[PDB]
């Protein structure tokens, strides 16, 4: 992404800051959340096996 | 070849934010005079009328 000289932050979705400009080095880096995901357990009956 | 304001879309990019902190109500535009105020020519001394 290219930030205009006045631009500092990035919000394409308007409720999360996807990208930002580092204050020391003028490179622009984008923030991806640390990820997530549902966890499902597939089990037969405990009357049969655990 | 467009005398008036052209038809189209151009987004204006910011230039600078001056912390002047003053009160502004009126403004005026400064021009450049190529001709002479002491001796005004009959014509063409200025820029194509
Ligand atoms: C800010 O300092 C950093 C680290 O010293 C360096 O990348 C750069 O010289 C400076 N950048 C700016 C914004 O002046
Ligand atoms: C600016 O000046 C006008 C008078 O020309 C006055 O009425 C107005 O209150 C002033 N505004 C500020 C913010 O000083």
């Amino acid at each position: 992404k290219k930030f205009l000289p006045f631009q500092q932050f990035g919000r394409d979705i308007a409720d999360t800051t996807d990208a930002v400009r580092d204050p020391q080095t003028l490179e622009i880096l984008d923030i991806t959340p640390c990820s997530f995901g549902g966890v499902s357990v597939i089990t037969p009956g405990t009357n049969t096996s655990n | 070849l467009v005398r008036d304001l052209p038809q189209g879309f151009s987004a204006l990019e910011p230039l600078v934010d001056l912390p002047i902190g003053i009160n502004i109500t009126r403004f005026q535009t400064l021009l450049a005079l190529h001709r002479s105020y002491l001796t005004p020519g009959d014509s063409s001394s200025g820029w194509t009328a």
